[PDB]
Formats: C-alpha cells, sequence, structure tokens
C-alpha cells in the first residue's frame, strides 16, 4: 500500500484507488498516511507531479528521441511540470464521505488555475511548463517560479470529472445514486464469524476407535443424499464454465 | 360491449392471463426494523434490509394518505 511499486517511492495515481472510483482499501489509518504522504510530497504551486523524475515536456532530453539514456543526474530534479488532474480528485474525495472545508479550499485553489477559452466556459490546462531560460533559480528555489501552459488541452477526463464533482457538490444529485452496490461502506469493521466442523469415519473399525474414547461421529455410508469428493473433480467440473463452440 | 375474443388485455374488467385463468405473481418487498434485529436474521441466513439504508425511498403510515384524499376536493365559493 505505501509504494506504488518497487521502483516508485510514491505515485499520485493511488488517489484513484482510494477515492471515488473501486473503493479498494481497509485500515483507514493507511488511507490517511498515503494521503498525507501524497500532500507532503507532490504537492506545488498549480497541481502535483506524477512522480519523482520524470522528464515528460521538458526543455531538455531531446523530445524527438527515445528510449531515455542512463544520465539521470540532475536533469529531471525538480521540475516536474504538473498535472491538476490530482487536484480535481481530492475535491470528489472529500465531497463523497463527510468532508466540507477541504472541498471549499480545493475549490478556490482550482479556481485560480484556470483558463476561460472561447464562449467564456472552464477550460483545464493539460500541464504548465517551467520557462526554458529559468531553470538554475528553481534548483536552489523549488516551486518558486512561474510556469506557463504547454500541450494539448482539451482534456475530457479532468474536465467530466471537474464537472460531476460539481454537479455533485450543487446538491442535485445524492452519493447513494452513483453507487448502487453501496461499495462506499468498505470501512465499517466485522466483528467475527463462528465455524462449523463435521467430523466423518472412513469406516466402521474408525468409527469404533472414535467411540472408545467419546467421540460420537458417523461413518461415509448412512448419509446416502450426501456425497463427498476430493477438490480436484470440483476444479474439473469448474473447468466447463462458460463454454463455447 | 365487448367480444368474448377481444377480453384479453381490457382495464378494471379482465386480467392478462384470460377471464378463464388465474396465476397471478405478486411481488413482495422485506424491510427490517432495527439494525440488531437486520443482523440477527443475517445469522440464520434472512436477508433483510434497515429502512435507513432506503434513503431514495420513504416508507409512510396509512394515515398519511388519508390526510393527503382529504386536502381534495375543497372548494370555498360552494
Amino acid at each position: 500500500l505505501p509504494r506504488a511499486s518497487t521502483s516508485k517511492e510514491v505515485d499520485a495515481s493511488l488517489l484513484s484507488v482510494v477515492s471515488f472510483p473501486a473503493f479498494a482499501v481497509e485500515d483507514s489509518q493507511l488511507v490517511e498516511l498515503t494521503k498525507q504522504e501524497i500532500i507532503t510530497k507532490l504537492q506545488g504551486r498549480y497541481g502535483c507531479c506524477r512522480f519523482l523524475r520524470d522528464g515528460y515536456k521538458t526543455p531538455k532530453e531531446d523530445p524527438n528521441r527515445l528510449y531515455y539514456e542512463p544520465a539521470e543526474l540532475k536533469l529531471f530534479e525538480n521540475i516536474e511540470c504538473e498535472w491538476p488532474l490530482f487536484w480535481t480528485y481530492f475535491i470528489l474525495d472529500g465531497v463523497f464521505s463527510g468532508n466540507a472545508e477541504q472541498v471549499q479550499e480545493y475549490k478556490e485553489a482550482l479556481e485560480a488555475v484556470l483558463i476561460k477559452g472561447k464562449n467564456g466556459v472552464p477550460l483545464l490546462p493539460e500541464l504548465y511548463s517551467v520557462p526554458p531560460d529559468r531553470v538554475d533559480e528553481e534548483y536552489q528555489n523549488p516551486h518558486t517560479v512561474d510556469r506557463v501552459p504547454m500541450g494539448k488541452l482539451p482534456h475530457m477526463w479532468g474536465q467530466s470529472l471537474y464537472i460531476l464533482g460539481s454537479l455533485m457538490a450543487e446538491g442535485f444529485l445524492a452519493p447513494g445514486e452513483i453507487d448502487p452496490l453501496n461499495r462506499r461502506f468498505s470501512t465499517v469493521p466485522k466483528p467475527d464469524v463462528v465455524v462449523q466442523v463435521s467430523i466423518l469415519a472412513e469406516t466402521e473399525e474408525i468409527k469404533t476407535i472414535l467411540k472408545d474414547k467419546g467421540i460420537y461421529v458417523e461413518t461415509i455410508a448412512e448419509v446416502y443424499p450426501i456425497r463427498v469428493q476430493p477438490a480436484r473433480i470440483l476444479s474439473h467440473i469448474y473447468s466447463s464454465l462458460g463454454c463455447n463452440n | 360491449y365487448v367480444p368474448l375474443k377481444d377480453q384479453r388485455n381490457v382495464s378494471m374488467r379482465f386480467s392478462n392471463q384470460g377471464p378463464l385463468e388465474n396465476d397471478l405473481v405478486v411481488h413482495v418487498a422485506l424491510i427490517a426494523e432495527s439494525q440488531r434485529l437486520q443482523v440477527f436474521l443475517n445469522t440464520y441466513g434472512i436477508q433483510t434490509q434497515t429502512p435507513q439504508q432506503v434513503e431514495p425511498i420513504q416508507i409512510w403510515p396509512q394515515q398519511e394518505l388519508v390526510k393527503a384524499y382529504l386536502q381534495l376536493g375543497i372548494n370555498e365559493k360552494l
């Protein structure tokens, strides 16, 4: 849970797993820990980065060339551009369960980074690139130099997520309608479960031996309506589900 | 007036299954009353749902409908 993989210390893509889509997590302390780690490590000025040491859309790396040479000493340090998608995930995550002040704070933060286009409608840029000239200053003063938009910005994913979050926050829709399967109650503890065990005798001698010591069981016979076989037969039977010629 | 062959899907007079047929299937909705009773029933395999888990839907007694019907048909001039 704490680490996305064995090579990346932390990834902002873990938010989606531990937010609105596909709630699959337990031990909410882990949720709080990973949220705090992401906030402390990846937060920036106009967004957050996917992971440390990524060179996408950089004034270096010779973009017309792939298969990064093993020369990542400092050429991709503290210059990860930005990604407001993790910002637009936070408002939905807060507004889902019980948070309100975080929702207002994140909405206020996000409204400042917006760009107004044709017909005056919200538009979400993909990323903000560092200027090619002011690179040395960022190495000594990280998260201080202003950035400019770069790349495509008809981002349907982020725009759709922001629209859905705004519509949900407006109160027109309830959280119980988006998920009819009730997947928002995965943090409720389960007390315990009682286990039932049945004991059988292989033949009459075994039954006699167990009844000698005071253990009462029934043999394989006498339960004719019920049959017992090993599990490999069950696996072979299950090997026929969903077959088409 | 309806002929014998036509009386198959008429409202308030005959059923869809036909005049000489009665095989209606009736739906029932099962709802619990308390969480403790719900979990006690679930322990034995009986599935029931608490009234707090049907938030979009509402369950009201029979007096509210009577009051609402009483509200209808009031005229002040006469």
